[PDB]
């Protein structure tokens, strides 16, 4: 059975860098070229380069020439990718795909069966910022949705209730989104009725633990 | 570098065609062209590789072609089990690998559903602060929409569908500005249809 | 299969019935040998690989120079003797300066000088020795029977891989439902390695013969010295010049790796694996016995399903075709019924096949394959199948 | 007294009451000068600089290869085609490789295939050019003052340094109580730098010739090509070899330094004071007038007291003799009595004096004096004073 | 008028390195080879090494082959000389002194007349010490003398007096000695007469500013 | 590496000589054979170079001779400007310098007086501590002695004598031991004759 296990996750900051592993377990690992492919969250597959495990050529993307370095360990039958000058944009999941080489020891032309298996990937964040509280911010309905914006926070993840829980059907928290600065935002939205406005009050707890922040923020109908 | 469409759907028993265009240089050029799945979480499988040839194990319902520059792989009697990320994949004339930016097969367990949109201005109390405009899109199925901030716009973030707690999908999207910014002055295309909403710090 | 698409391919046919086939593998060629009620088979010598090999001599091709002292004595006040006379890490050279009252000397006159200089090696090569007993064959075997091209594997029946030596020259492997291939090779066959070596310098490698590489003039010091260099014939590298009986100074000749591998231009190249020296030159003479060898689906049914072309066929540089079909029945394993003709009426039989007993293996549906075909001079018809479905695609060699 | 001790010694006589004196000096050389009733006075070319070198051209002779890329095509999809093609750093080349349905090829046959490899240079000669108008000749200039070995000085009248240009071949130089001495040389003799370039390599210099030059087979890059260089001929130490049909590598050539080390045996040597450069070969042939020469103590009374040798006469190595003597009087400034006899009781003069006008020049008590004198040829007495205190020396020349 | 000045004086620790400068003037700098020499105090001169002011080649003496290293700006007409791998022993007044090149431009042989001139010297004292106030104890008669031990203080100087200034004819302090330990050490003493040694009292009164210290000792004939 | 000796003195007026030895490969090798004055607080003075010759300025009551390896320096007509410290200096066969030992040159101010000596052992106070046994040197002229510490010692301090305020010349040395070290159990020398004195931890 073929098996491609990588090392655990990583968090590091802009310019440094990170060393992820891939062990191969199943086959034997000198008659394979190993690939380094990523996926940043929610985007395509970008081919990184490879290694001949059995003689130690490497072959680099153009746009990783310089930042990245493959090598290999016999011994222990492991791939190694490093990465350095990190950016904010390096934030991925990294997996390594095997594809053979031939019966004379180069790796010219792959398989046509290129990548037939792939290790379960590595994530990796890239980011500047140090463990902070998130900053609470109300919306307005104007059947009607209302909501929370909870802004600039670190480490993940927050959680959010309203009305410290009686409030539940409706209620959707969206996933966080990394921008440019490197801090995470989410907001949690709530559709109540239109003749509920003046009358039910709405308040939402956020508690970011591990930046040990607790912020109850209630949300007023008032107008435009 | 590849391009394929973001999503495609069909319903369960019918035939869907996933194409995947590139150059003279990776797809027109060689066979090296292979489909991979991935699902969420887990790592890409192997689906297709030279351009017909199945690897063993995987159902016959998927079979490959390709014509000039365009491979196409084709999923038929299409199983629930089958919804997932599809990316293909070539190697090129300059021994580097390109893959295809991905498409979104949907097998629909629901009727379509056009997304409702709420677009909300920046509150007052983030108006004592220095610094935006959220969008939020809900209930459309299936999950895959375009987002489009009184003339185009650019540099915003915009979240990837998630799955609601009734199982219909949701996203947002963020447009960052500062106060003064603001004071100079969305959309959602849906399978082929484009809801609109606006707003307006002049107008109540 | 892996002979299909090489250039250098030569075709071997033995006997019908018969018990051994003689043939030749050569680096960078691929024979496809084939026999009546015989599987045709690929063979080729993949690599030549030297083991164990032993360092015999280093040699001093770039060298520095440090530490320059100098002894002086006044004429007639006798020799002059510097104590780096005695390390064998520096070379030295006597001479005679202008010497007289205004240098510090009661008389005028020659006097006695001697200067020497620290020699250190900047870059060196290596030479090693090559015991006939160790160096090893390996053949790469691959049946033609009937895998697609595009066969990736999840022991590979198809495939073989041989390993033949000096003290082992014979062996036999086993390829599953085609039995057995044996193989007794002659490995004496070829250079002579009594006065060959194995050459390495700025990690580049050749075969050079003996009597060449002991006279190059050069500084070398022994295999067996290890650590610190003791260097023979530094001279080679360092010389001594005068200037007007006033000073002598030392300077060190230039890389000489441009005349070595100028005087290499004619010799043989090599490769390096780890510790292993890879050969990419030689061949080997080999008698395979085939009295073992079977075909494996001699015995199966003739399909009866429709079959579909996948790829266009395609002629190799020898003139020959390769056909891959895909099959959507599923009473596999069957023969898959293949042949040539002129005349779409009579299907008499033109040309032959290179693939012996094409077959699908698999009983599940939509299943390719791969077979080889050696058309007529001319036009032809490949036909595939049998009755209303069979499918033609009509083919002109030359 | 700069030709004390110089086995290269030229003796030259003029004219008594002749106006100029014709002489050659040469590096390595010295010449003494003498004339009745003038001083004798030592001539020597010291240096010969070359200034304000342009930059010709250099030669890059140890290279290295980085950043390998490929681009293929398969059969009959025509030439394939680098973008590094376009980037004159990079060196590239094209050829065919076996293709088919194995990698990735529809059809069977050669595809066509380039290489390229970034070019680098690690070290490079540089060629400048000389114009005959900058050298510049300096000639060393000492009289035979009577001044002592070990003439340290607190402008001295004993030394002179003279600078001759081509566009100023004549000077005159003032030595004091001497008077001036004139030369009037001629820089156009000697070796023509029409066809010379100053080549250095590895901070080692040589002169060579300009066509020799120009035809070395080695990448070059032009001399006003500053910063990065553009390396033209990159063929020169790069080449591409094929294997087998399936690949094709690009190997650089070792440093030539030691094949242009061996084509410089026969060259002229050099080195570099800075962005100077010096030459220590060559001649220079001068005419010096001495119509301004003058005796400076030929006016002296003769010393009276009592010398003393405080080191014994040196025989040089032309049979000259040298000797030192103490002086314990005070009626300095004064003349050396000074002879040869081989009668002590004649005291008729036999041989000659090579020093002119000996003199001792301080008044203070206990100074010391250096004379040169020319015996002839046997048994000879030094003899040094007059009367009681007189001092005698036997001295025997061959 | 021939001179050579030299940077000021240096203390550095063990193991550091120390750069010396000296300047000339009054005659052509590249005309002339400078050496340098030093001397250990009440020790003798030991040659270090020369550096040929005109096209900068070096000779140092082979004990000194390593850790010196002498460079020249032509610029400024001034010899540099660095010792690293400082140790103890290193202690001591460095001087540079000239002598002539030949007219060819090279220092071949010297004149006989070298190191005509020299400059005024550095004093570069090498010790690993911080600054600590010396330790006082007492001394015995057994005409008779007595005195007092000053031991391990840091930096120098050191002021004792006697009574307070009551006691001062026959007094004589003694100049320090650095041992191996890096540390200073002396004593002063008083010669007094045998008739008043029970009767005199004698108090040290030693004060080590910089360490910042003040110490009274009194000295007691008692017995052996 | 030259030895010459440690002190010479001489009456004003008289001539006195200093001998410098070397080797074969400096001092007897070749003239250059060079003799230095230094005076306290300054730079040393070239007084002699090749072997003989004197430089301008320097009073020819200095003298140079050399035989086989020693060289000698002749001061006649003593003054007491001439007193400082000696250094001859030679060229080496290897293109090294060495110089000699140095000579302290005394010329006579006052008698010759013999020091007074007093060695005195570790105070009780001090032995409560961890760890010296000190030799004071006291009203000898000229100022140079040997201080010498039941047999043969080494590895001890010892200072160069000092001018004292009375205008003779002191000196102390000093032997630092650890307790255990005092209880397993100086002579200066000057001008030829040698003094003595003893203690000991067990007599009283």
């Amino acid at each position: 059975e073929v098996q491609l296990v990588e090392s655990g996750a990583e968090v590091k900051k802009p310019g440094a860098s990170v060393k992820v592993s891939c062990k191969a377990s199943g086959y034997t690992f000198t008659s394979y070229a190993m690939h380094w492919v990523r996926q940043a969250p929610g985007q395509r597959l970008e081919w990184m380069g490879w290694i001949n495990a059995g003689n130690g050529n490497t072959k680099y993307s153009q746009k990783f020439q310089d930042r990245v370095t493959i090598t290999r360990d016999t011994s222990a039958s492991t791939a190694y990718m490093e990465l350095s000058s990190l950016r904010s944009e390096d934030t991925a999941i990294y997996y390594c795909a095997r594809d053979k080489v031939d019966d004379y020891g180069d790796y010219w032309f792959p398989t046509l069966w290129y990548f037939d298996y792939w290790g379960q990937g590595t994530l990796v964040t890239v980011s500047s910022a140090s463990t902070k509280g998130p900053s609470v911010f109300p919306l307005a309905p104007s059947t009607a949705a209302l909501g929370c914006l909870v802004k600039d926070y670190f480490p993940e993840p927050v959680t959010v209730s309203w009305n410290s829980g009686a409030l539940t059907s409706g209620v959707h928290t969206f996933p966080a989104v990394l921008q440019s600065s490197g801090l995470y935002s989410l907001s949690s939205v709530v559709t109540v009725p239109s003749s509920s406005l003046g009358t039910q009050t709405y308040i939402c707890n956020v508690n970011h633990k591990p930046s040990n922040t607790k912020v109850d923020k209630r949300v007023e109908p008032k107008s435009c | 570098a590849l391009t394929q469409p973001a999503s495609v759907s069909g319903s369960p028993g019918q035939s869907i065609t996933i194409s995947c265009t590139g150059t003279s240089s990776d797809v027109g050029g060689f066979n090296y062209v292979s489909w991979f799945q991935q699902h969420p979480g887990k790592a890409p499988k192997l689906m297709l590789y030279d351009v017909t040839s199945r690897p063993s194990g995987v159902s016959s319902r998927f079979s490959g072609s390709k014509s000039g520059n365009t491979a196409s792989l084709t999923i038929s009697g299409l199983q629930a089990e089958d919804e997932a990320d599809y990316y293909c994949s070539s190697h090129t004339s300059r021994g580097t690998w390109v893959f295809g930016g991905g498409t979104k097969l949907t097998v629909l367990g629901q009727p379509k559903a056009a997304p409702s949109v709420t677009l909300f201005p920046p509150s007052s109390e983030e108006l004592q602060a220095n610094k935006t405009l959220v969008c939020l899109i809900s209930d459309f199925y299936p999950g895959a929409v375009t987002v489009a901030w009184s003339s185009p716009v650019k540099a915003v973030e915009t979240t990837t569908p998630s799955k609601q707690s009734n199982n219909k999908y949701a996203a947002s999207s963020y447009l960052s500005l500062t106060p003064e910014q603001w004071k100079s002055h969305c959309q959602v295309t849906h399978e082929g249809s484009t809801v609109e909403k606006t707003v307006a710090p002049t107008e109540c | 299969i892996r002979c299909i698409g090489v250039s250098n391919r030569d075709f071997v046919e033995g006997m019908s019935g018969g018990t051994w086939v003689d043939v030749v593998l050569e680096h960078g060629g691929c024979v496809t040998v084939m026999a009546q009620d015989k599987p045709t088979v690929d063979i080729e010598l993949v690599t030549t690989t030297v083991s164990n090999m032993a360092e015999v001599r280093s040699y001093c091709y770039e060298a520095s120079i440090s530490d320059m002292a100098s002894d002086s004595r006044c004429p007639t006040q006798g020799e002059a003797y510097l104590d780096k006379q005695s390390d064998t890490q520096y070379v030295c050279k006597r001479t005679l300066v202008d010497r007289g009252w205004g240098n510090g000397c009661g008389l005028f006159g020659k006097g006695s000088l001697v200067t020497c200089a620290k020699f250190a090696c900047s870059k060196k090569m290596t030479g090693k020795s090559i015991q006939p007993e160790n160096l090893e064959y390996r053949i790469m075997l691959s049946v033609h029977g009937s895998q697609h091209s595009g066969m990736i594997v999840n022991t590979d029946e198809n495939r073989a891989k041989v390993e033949i030596t000096p003290n082992s020259p014979r062996a036999e492997a086993t390829l599953g439902g085609f039995g057995s291939l044996g193989l007794d090779c002659e490995p004496r066959t070829g250079l002579d390695f009594s006065d060959l070596y194995y050459l390495t310098m700025n990690n580049k490698h050749w075969l050079v013969h003996k009597e060449w590489f002991h006279d190059i003039p050069l500084p070398w010091h022994a295999g067996a010295d290890t650590g610190t260099p003791h260097w023979n014939n530094k001279e080679a590298l360092v010389e001594f010049k005068d200037a007007h009986a006033k000073r002598q100074t030392v300077v060190v000749l230039g890389s000489q790796e441009g005349a070595v591998h100028t005087a290499l231009a004619g010799a043989l190249e090599a490769e390096m694996d780890g510790a292993k020296g890879r050969l990419s030159s030689g061949h080997l003479k080999c008698r395979l016995k085939m009295d073992k060898l079977r075909l494996k689906g001699v015995s199966y049914s003739l399909c009866t399903a429709a079959f579909t072309f996948t790829k266009i066929p395609a002629e190799t540089l020898h003139g020959t075709v390769t056909v891959e079909v895909q099959y959507a029945g599923t009473d596999g394993p069957c023969k898959v019924p293949a042949q040539m003709a002129v005349d779409m009426q009579t299907l008499t039989p033109v040309g032959r096949l290179i693939t012996a007993n094409p077959v699908i293996t698999e009983s599940t549906e939509n299943s390719k394959m791969m077979l080889e075909l050696d058309p007529p001079f001319g036009d032809s018809y490949i036909v595939i199948g049998v009755g209303e479905k069979k499918i033609t695609h009509h083919w002109h060699r030359s």
